[PDB]
């Protein structure tokens, strides 16, 4: 019966959420033609 | 009802090599490819 | 050895985690993709698009020279 | 009981103050020859025509150099890769003018250090130790071989070998950056990771052991006296070190196994130096660092500079001035 | 139970990520530094400050992206978002290099927070604070290189940019303009870092190859218990090996581990001292004896004089593009160059 | 800016005429340049003989001038010295000699036109085009 | 056979060590690996063919396998121009199909067949300590290796020949009719100094010498195989060597490291076995080609290339080597030992001949020098050709650079592997590879050094 939301959960999301956002953005850039 | 951890590791590794290979593709296409 | 929190191996091997993350991770990925592909990021950060580094009136670097009034210089640089 | 057997027992003796061994029977003469010739040359050698254009470079202290500027100058470009011992010169002064001391010192040094590696294995074998200290020592050996042997071979001249001196080393590095963009080579980047990380981990391990020493002394004496040479018992609490470090980062980023930790400490810088040695060794064959010059173009096709372009300007500045009188043709092909 | 004690209780809980009082300044500051760097390297240009593309969005790669230093025109202005330059406009703040002081100042306070975290955890766990003291080397380097060097120079422009190739540019700039390799302080730093790597490799290898046979398997790693009282490797055998190989050997393990901290840390401090000298253009640039002689004696050449020539070439060929605000117009005929090349 | 119509407008002849390469033609000319001429004409130089480069002043000083498309196409059919005197067919890559230059044997008249046009448009996109080997 | 740490003492990252005394599964691992090698040969060759532009020179297309086929004289004609792509395609397909047979056999022996062959056969069962049988295996393989060398000989003599870059009237495939059987020349090659001007065996410069060498190699290898099958190791070798599987692995690792360094040097320096029309110029060739190219230009502009002193006082185009040979000036003075089929016509007994350099130049020589100079084996890791300060428009890295760099790295890491396994084999034979016994630590019974 572990808790769902803890300090570790927030430490994981604060980094993981913008990281996947940025990875998708950088993926989009791979197709930008000059 | 638990997905084996080795399957999760394989799926994540495939996706990570995929994003890395997409980033290396972009080195040769689009912006920053010198052509 | 355990500080109280659920072990990561128990979390990522569970059905509910992936039921949530099969949508959350892709939605974040597509949010970033759209941030770039709609041209929103150029406007947000002021990064020149590939056809806006040089304009008709300016063929050289838009190097900043004012100490304070930079809104004006960047506007004249276009 | 034979005299040869007695000599073998003496050579392989583990009771000699300095172990000799069979590898030592080669190490000692070669390294001694290299040291003698190096000291004599560094002090007194006349100027050397490194670039083969009859423009001798003063390397020795008595010819105007200080410790920082002094060097044993690599042999003339006119020699190229030709073997140039003393007995191939019509006079010792011709030998000196053409940089013979460099060839003698480097060849004896190279042999001596490979024998030093073999000697490390040999003593470990005689002491009943595990045999791989020589493997770690093979990293600096590989780097030294790269700069003194492999790079000259690939470039075609011992004149392109690293000079035996401080400012000579900087010249080598600058020229190397100008012609190979070593900063932008991934293997040099792994070498920098190896050395920065080796220092980081040395500091981390030293600080964690020093932080976790078992109380054994009084406040009036050095804590080092709390350790006795040969003691059975561990002198610091690895459990306390792991508690601290696993709270500094997270529990799973900390070692609880000293054997695993000491392996990592050995492997990281060793692997990083192997990569950098191989990087220098491969740019010997002109497989250079990354080139991103004019990689970014705008829509019209105009070049947008990046930091790599500014680095390239620095490299061109270095390249156009190096060996200012040695080039007669437009491209520096070696 | 007072509120301060209750807060100190929650902050010092044993969780996956320890927080502590230091975390209130380490975590937001480190997160601002890291997010600012990722943001700038992904989206932000250096077009208006350096005339360079510096983000992934413009086409740069991991090696060529950077949070570039601000334009020279701002001097050492702290470039606050609300400051008189950006005036609260986020886009203008990005375009003038405002992310460089953001990353540098949040990183400086994050480094302070990390050292405070070292001290706090050391005190809680009950050990000596030598890990915190060791980390002073990295802070000395960060302060001297990213703050004091540009503070002594004309502006933040000449601070190193937060990027791979930005750092490489800074390195080559210090070579060509400061003759930083000739600086004894850098030489002591090189000795410290290389000696630290050497000590790391040789301790690791020695320990792994003097291990006691504590188990039946070829996998010697399983033969160690964290709570065991006995040394896992023979210090006597190691000492004899190195005494007979190298002539000398460590005989005190405490001194060995102190030396492993002392060497790299001392090297970082010494290099930082040298960089502080470079902030004021106090450089070990020349040996005047050799310059006077080469001036009078045209037959006289050393590796030192050759490096001087290399530096002059770098400066002349790099200045116009590296310092675009100075409008350096150097016509081709004045550019120093050897024959042919 | 974009690769405008004025950027790809280049002299076709010496009699004053002008032609505009399409973006497809500019791209094709660039591709042939990178594939066949850069080994010697990197960034408008000439490694084997930098007295005769691809800079605009140099192309314009040839006999007859080579700063128009048709002269360039002729040069790549029948190359000559800088003064129009000596035969360079066995010395410079050209389509007239597939035996000695097999790399060029599949380039049609449209391809040669495109690479001449690119050669004329590249100097407008780079100030360092046609400079010193190191510059 | 144990497949876990508790049963073998070897962790997962040292798992293949669990096969040391499982001869059947070890044989399976070996045959499946051979299958990997042959698979790469076939698949990479088919890739090179699919990516091959027949008219464009081989060294401009990132090819390293088709040059090997073309040197053997398949699919090419005079000056190395491609006559038919089908032989390269056939070579690739035959390797690709055989790869499947070896993969099957390997997966069979590794997974299904006997784990130990000792019981099954006396012929295939081996014990590492059984010196007679291990020498039998050495012998059978030495006879197949010598047969392969004779296969090269047969291809060069009776089956269409091999590419001779030194052929009169231009490079071409030649049938070798008089291979050098003279043991003085052949073994003299082994005795030449590995320095500039001599080059040990790297300086082999004619197909007759290469082919005569392979007749000797086939003969010596076949004889040594027969000797090893009919003999047993003698006493001195039984006493100076470690007799174990890891020891033999370390010996082969040392040999492989030596061969890797040798191959690196071979491809970098020699243009006979590695023709420049397939591999591009050696760096020595590119430098000499630059000197030659500007010799011809300036001479045609009317300069006296003989009497023109450069800014240093040495001749700008021509000078003397330290032994007096007339050589090209400039930094290329280092590559004055370079020999090339386009240069050697202009060389006299004293070196470069003024009469030849003033009257016998040919347009093909000028074209070749221009091509070789602009294809100097200089390039970046992302394949931007030419000097590192050049801009991004030339996509080229020499095959010589790729091959030399790759095999130097592999040679070095295999030297490291030799040291790893040789030290481990020694310690394991002696019984302290697992660490120091606490009771009988040798240093505790040795006197103090001081
Ligand atoms: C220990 C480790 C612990 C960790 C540390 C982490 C904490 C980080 C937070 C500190 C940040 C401080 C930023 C200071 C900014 C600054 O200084 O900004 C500089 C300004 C001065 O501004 C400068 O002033 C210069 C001189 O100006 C004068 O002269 C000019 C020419 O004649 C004009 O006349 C001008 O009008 C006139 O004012 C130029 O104009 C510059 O362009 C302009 O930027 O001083 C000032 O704000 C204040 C000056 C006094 C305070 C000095 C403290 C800072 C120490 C800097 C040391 C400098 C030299 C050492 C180098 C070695
Ligand atoms: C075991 C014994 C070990 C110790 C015994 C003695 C030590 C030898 C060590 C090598 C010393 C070589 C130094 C100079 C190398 C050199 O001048 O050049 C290399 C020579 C090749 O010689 C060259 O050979 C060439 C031959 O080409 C000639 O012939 C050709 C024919 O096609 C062409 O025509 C060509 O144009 C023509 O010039 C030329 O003669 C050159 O002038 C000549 O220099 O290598 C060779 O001879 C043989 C190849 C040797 C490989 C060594 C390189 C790697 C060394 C190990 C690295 C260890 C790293 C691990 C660190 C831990
Ligand atoms: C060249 C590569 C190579 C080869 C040939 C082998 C071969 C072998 N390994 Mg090793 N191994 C390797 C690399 C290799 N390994 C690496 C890189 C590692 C580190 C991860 C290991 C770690 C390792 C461990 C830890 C162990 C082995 C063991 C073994 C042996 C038993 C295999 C077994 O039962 O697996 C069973 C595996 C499977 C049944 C999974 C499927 C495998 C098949 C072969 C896939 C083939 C697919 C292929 C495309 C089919 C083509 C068919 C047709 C076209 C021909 C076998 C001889 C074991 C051993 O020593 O036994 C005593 C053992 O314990 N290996
Ligand atoms: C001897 C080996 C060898 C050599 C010399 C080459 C050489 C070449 N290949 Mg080939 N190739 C090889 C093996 C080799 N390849 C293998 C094994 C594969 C299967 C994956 C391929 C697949 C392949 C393809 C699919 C293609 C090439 C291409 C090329 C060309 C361009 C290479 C390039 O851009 O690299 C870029 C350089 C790198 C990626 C650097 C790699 C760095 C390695 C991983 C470092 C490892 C070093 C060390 C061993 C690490 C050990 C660590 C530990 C021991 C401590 C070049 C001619 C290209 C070409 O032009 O084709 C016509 C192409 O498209 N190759
Ligand atoms: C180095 C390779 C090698 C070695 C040493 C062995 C050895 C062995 N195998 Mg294996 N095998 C291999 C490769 C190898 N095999 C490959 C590639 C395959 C896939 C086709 C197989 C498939 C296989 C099966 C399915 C079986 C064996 C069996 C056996 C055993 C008895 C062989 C036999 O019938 O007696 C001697 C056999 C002959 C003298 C006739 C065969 C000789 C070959 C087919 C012709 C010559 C080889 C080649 C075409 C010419 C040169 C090769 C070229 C690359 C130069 C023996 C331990 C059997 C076993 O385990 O028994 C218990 C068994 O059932 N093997
Ligand atoms: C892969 C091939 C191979 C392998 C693994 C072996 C393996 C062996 N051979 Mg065999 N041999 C071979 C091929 C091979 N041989 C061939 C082709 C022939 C025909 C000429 C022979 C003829 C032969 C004879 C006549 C004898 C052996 C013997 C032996 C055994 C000990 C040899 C020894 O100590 O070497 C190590 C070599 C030495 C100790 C000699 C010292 C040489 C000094 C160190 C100079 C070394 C040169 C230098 C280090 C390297 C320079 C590099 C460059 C030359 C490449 C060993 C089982 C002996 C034996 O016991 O017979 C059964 C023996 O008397 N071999
Ligand atoms: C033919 C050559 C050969 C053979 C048969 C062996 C065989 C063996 N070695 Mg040795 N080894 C070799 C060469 C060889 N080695 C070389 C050249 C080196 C130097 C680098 C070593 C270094 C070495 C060490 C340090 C150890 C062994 C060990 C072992 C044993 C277990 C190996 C295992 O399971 O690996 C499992 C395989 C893996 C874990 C995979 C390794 C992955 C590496 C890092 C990748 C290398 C780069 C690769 C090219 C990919 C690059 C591409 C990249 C972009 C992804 C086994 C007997 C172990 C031992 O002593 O056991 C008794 C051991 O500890 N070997
Ligand atoms: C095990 C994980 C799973 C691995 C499998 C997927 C991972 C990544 C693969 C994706 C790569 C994209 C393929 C390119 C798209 C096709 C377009 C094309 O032909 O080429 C596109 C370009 C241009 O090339 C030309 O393009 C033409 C027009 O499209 C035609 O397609 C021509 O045929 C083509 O030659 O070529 C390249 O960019 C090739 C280089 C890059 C491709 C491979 C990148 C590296 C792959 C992964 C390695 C790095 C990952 C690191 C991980 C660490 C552990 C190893
Ligand atoms: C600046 C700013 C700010 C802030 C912000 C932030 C905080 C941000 C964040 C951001 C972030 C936080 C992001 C992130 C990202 C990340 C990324 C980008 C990632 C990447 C990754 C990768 C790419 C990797 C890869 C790899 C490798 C290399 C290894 C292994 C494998 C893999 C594949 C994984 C504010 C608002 C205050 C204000 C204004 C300014
Ligand atoms: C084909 C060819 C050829 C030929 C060649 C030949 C003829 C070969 C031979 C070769 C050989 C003939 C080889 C050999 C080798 C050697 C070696 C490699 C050795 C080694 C040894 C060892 C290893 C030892 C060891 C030891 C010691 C040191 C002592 C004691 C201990 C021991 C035992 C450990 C030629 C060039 C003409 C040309 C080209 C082609
Ligand atoms: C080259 C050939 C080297 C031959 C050297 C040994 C000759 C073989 C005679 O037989 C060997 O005699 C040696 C003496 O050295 C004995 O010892 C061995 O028991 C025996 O195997
Ligand atoms: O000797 Mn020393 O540094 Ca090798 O690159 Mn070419 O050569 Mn010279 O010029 Mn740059
Ligand atoms: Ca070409
Ligand atoms: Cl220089
Ligand atoms: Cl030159």
């Amino acid at each position: 019966t572990y808790p769902i939301f803890t300090v570790r959960w927030l430490a994981v999301h604060t980094l993981a959420v913008p990281s996947v956002f940025f990875v998708g953005a950088i993926a989009a850039m791979q197709f930008i033609q000059r | 009802g638990r997905i084996p951890l080795w399957v999760v590791g394989v799926v994540a590794g495939i996706g990570a090599i995929g994003v890395l290979g997409l980033f290396f593709y972009g080195a040769y296409a689009g912006l920053g490819s010198s052509m | 050895g355990t500080t109280g929190e659920r072990p990561f191996s128990d979390i990522v091997t569970s059905i509910r985690y992936w039921v949530i993350h099969s949508i959350t991770i892709p939605m974040l990925f597509i949010a970033g993709w759209l941030f770039v592909s709609t041209g929103l990021a150029y406007d947000a950060f002021g990064t020149p698009r590939p056809d806006e580094y040089f304009t008709q009136t300016r063929q050289e670097l838009p190097i900043l020279q004012e100490r304070y009034d930079i809104n004006q210089e960047i506007q004249e640089f276009n | 009981a034979s005299l040869w057997e007695q000599f073998c027992q003496w050579v392989t003796s583990t009771n000699n103050r300095i172990y000799v061994g069979w590898f030592g029977t080669l190490m000692i003469p070669t390294l001694l020859t290299a040291t003698t010739c190096f000291i004599i040359a560094f002090i007194a050698a006349p100027p050397v025509d490194i670039d083969g254009i009859r423009e001798p470079v003063a390397g020795s202290l008595l010819y105007g150099n200080n410790i920082i500027s002094g060097a044993v100058v690599p042999s003339s470009n006119a020699i190229g890769l030709h073997f140039y011992p003393i007995w191939e010169a019509a006079s010792l002064d011709e030998w000196l003018y053409n940089g013979g001391p460099y060839q003698l010192v480097v060849f004896h040094f190279l042999i001596g250090i490979f024998c030093y590696m073999g000697r490390q294995w040999e003593l470990s074998y005689r002491l009943g130790m595990r045999p791989w200290i020589c493997v770690a020592y093979s990293a600096p050996v590989s780097a030294a071989t790269a700069v003194f042997l492999i790079y000259p071979i690939g470039q075609g001249s011992f004149s392109d070998g690293m000079p035996l001196g401080i400012s000579g080393t900087f010249n080598f590095m600058i020229n190397f950056q100008a012609e190979h963009n070593i900063l932008m080579h991934p293997f040099h980047m792994l070498g920098v990771a190896g050395v920065f990380g080796g220092s980081l981990f040395s500091a981390m391990h030293g600080s964690l052991v020093t932080s976790s020493l078992v109380r054994e002394t009084t406040e009036v004496e050095s804590q080092n006296y709390g350790y006795k040479f040969g003691q059975e018992e561990e002198t610091y609490n690895i459990v306390a070190a792991h508690g601290y470090f696993g709270r500094l980062i997270f529990q799973y980023a900390s070692f609880n196994n000293s054997r695993s930790l000491h392996f990592f400490l050995g492997a990281w810088p060793v692997i990083g130096i192997w990569f950098t040695a191989m990087g220098v060794s491969t740019m010997a064959f002109n497989l250079n660092g990354f080139n991103f010059n004019q990689s970014i173009l705008d829509s019209q096709g105009r070049v947008i500079g990046t930091w790599a372009d500014v680095l390239n300007r620095a490299n061109i500045g270095f390249e156009v001035m190096h060996e200012r009188n040695a080039h007669n043709f437009p491209l520096d092909l070696a | 139970r007072g509120w301060f004690d209750v807060l100190d209780d929650w902050l010092k809980r044993d969780r996956f990520v320890f927080i502590g009082w230091s975390g209130l300044l380490l975590f937001p500051c480190a997160f601002m530094a890291l997010g600012g760097w990722l943001t700038g390297t992904t989206f932000v240009t250096s077009w208006y400050t350096h005339g360079l593309a510096s983000s992934y969005l413009e086409g740069a790669n991991f090696l060529t992206v950077a949070v570039s230093s601000p334009a020279d025109a701002f001097g050492h202005s702290l470039l606050f978002l609300w400051g008189p330059e950006a005036q609260g406009n986020l886009t203008r703040w990005f375009q003038i290099g405002g992310l460089w002081p953001f990353v540098a100042l949040h990183g400086a306070f994050g480094l302070i927070g990390f050292m405070l975290r070292q001290f706090e955890i050391s005190r809680l766990v009950g050990i000596r604070p030598y890990n915190a003291i060791a980390f002073s080397g990295p802070i000395a380097v960060f302060v001297s290189v990213f703050l004091m060097y540009p503070l002594g120079q004309s502006s933040w422009f000449f601070a190193p940019s937060f990027g791979v190739a930005g750092i490489f540019r800074f390195i080559l700039f210090l070579q060509g303009f400061h003759n930083w390799t000739l600086n004894p302080f850098h030489m002591m730093g090189v000795a410290g870092i290389l000696g630290g790597a050497l000590l790391c490799a040789i301790h690791g290898a020695t320990v792994e190859n003097t291990l006691f046979e504590d188990g039946e398997d070829s996998n010697t790693f399983r033969a160690f218990e964290p709570t065991q009282a006995e040394e896992t490797y023979s210090m006597v055998t190691a000492n004899r090996f190195w005494s007979q190989i190298f002539g000398i050997a460590f005989s005190n393990k405490r001194w060995l581990h102190f030396f492993m901290l002392f060497v790299p840390v001392t090297g970082l401090w010494m290099s930082s001292v040298g960089i502080v000298g470079l902030a004021l253009n106090l450089r070990a640039y020349d040996f005047v004896s050799q310059e006077l002689r080469a001036a009078e004696d045209p037959e006289f050449e050393t590796f030192y004089t050759k490096n001087i020539l290399l530096n002059e070439g770098m400066r002349a060929w790099m200045a116009p593009q590296d310092q675009p605000h100075e409008n350096f117009i150097f016509p081709e005929e004045v550019l120093p160059r050897g024959n042919a090349l | 800016v974009e690769l405008t119509e004025s950027t790809r407008t280049i002299p076709l002849d010496e009699a004053g005429g002008t032609t505009t390469l399409t973006a497809r033609q500019f791209t094709n000319g660039q591709k042939i340049f990178v594939d066949t001429c850069t080994q010697c004409h990197l960034q408008g130089k000439t490694k084997t003989n930098n007295n005769v480069s691809l800079g605009l002043a140099d192309l314009a000083g040839a006999e007859p001038r080579r700063d128009n498309v048709l002269a360039l196409v002729e040069f790549l059919k029948n190359p000559k010295s800088y003064d129009g005197e000596d035969d360079y067919s066995e010395l410079h890559p050209n389509i007239s000699r597939p035996d000695i230059y097999p790399e060029m044997r599949n380039y049609t008249e449209d391809d040669i036109f495109d690479v001449a046009g690119y050669t004329l448009i590249a100097p407008k996109l780079d100030e360092r085009w046609g400079g010193t080997i190191y510059f | 056979g144990g497949r876990d740490l508790p049963s073998t003492g070897f962790a997962w990252w040292s798992g293949n060590a669990r096969l040391i005394n499982l001869s059947g599964k070890l044989l399976g691992a070996h045959v499946a690996h051979a299958g990997l090698i042959v698979f790469w040969a076939g698949a990479m060759t088919l890739f090179e063919v699919a990516h091959f532009i027949p008219e464009k020179p081989m060294y401009e297309q990132g090819l390293i396998l088709l040059p090997h086929i073309a040197t053997l004289g398949w699919g090419v004609g005079p000056a190395g121009e491609v006559t038919d792509i089908f032989p390269f395609f056939v070579v690739g397909v035959l390797h690709l199909i055989s790869s499947a047979v070896l993969g099957l056999g390997g997966i069979y022996h590794a997974l299904r067949g006997p784990e130990v062959l000792e019981e099954y056969s006396s012929f295939f069962g081996y014990d590492w300590k059984d010196k007679n049988q291990m020498t039998n295996i050495i012998g059978y393989h030495l006879i197949l290796l010598g047969c392969g060398a004779l296969l090269l000989v047969f291809k060069a003599m009776f089956f269409g020949g091999v590419y001779d870059t030194w052929a009169p009237g231009g490079g071409d495939v030649r049938v070798i009719t008089n291979p050098t059987l003279n043991p003085a020349i052949i073994f003299g090659y082994l005795l030449k100094a590995p320095f500039g001007g001599e080059g040990w065996i790297i300086s082999v410069n004619n197909m007759e010498d290469i082919i005569g060498g392979h007749i000797w190699i086939g003969l010596i290898c076949i004889s040594g195989g027969i000797w090893h099958i009919l003999t047993k190791p003698f006493g001195w070798a039984r006493r100076a060597l470690i007799w174990s599987g890891e020891a033999y692995l370390s010996y082969s690792l040392g040999a492989l490291s030596l061969m890797g360094f040798i191959a690196s040097v071979f491809v970098w320096f020699n243009n006979t076995a590695y023709p420049s029309e397939f591999y591009g110029p050696t760096g020595m060739e590119a430098s000499q080609s630059q000197a030659f190219t500007f010799l011809v230009r300036d001479q045609r502009l009317g300069a006296n290339i003989a009497s023109a002193q450069g800014p240093t006082g040495l001749g700008k185009y021509l000078m003397r080597s330290p032994s007096g040979e007339i050589i090209f000036g400039g930094e290329t003075m280092r590559f004055w030992d370079f020999r090339g089929p386009w240069l050697e016509p202009l060389r006299g007994p004293n070196g470069l001949d003024l009469d030849k350099l003033r009257n016998d130049i040919q347009p093909w020589q000028v074209r070749r020098a221009a091509e070789y100079m602009t294809h100097a084996p200089l390039g970046s890791l992302n394949s931007v050709g030419g000097v590192i300060t050049d801009v991004n428009s030339f996509n080229y890295v020499s095959p010589r650079a790729w091959l030399a760099t790759s095999h130097f790295v592999l040679g070095f890491f295999f030297l490291v592997g030799h040291l790893w396994h040789a030290g481990r084999a020694r310690a394991a034979a002696a019984g302290f590879e697992k660490g120091i016994d606490r009771e009988t630590e040798p240093t505790l019974f040795m006197p103090d050094l001081d």
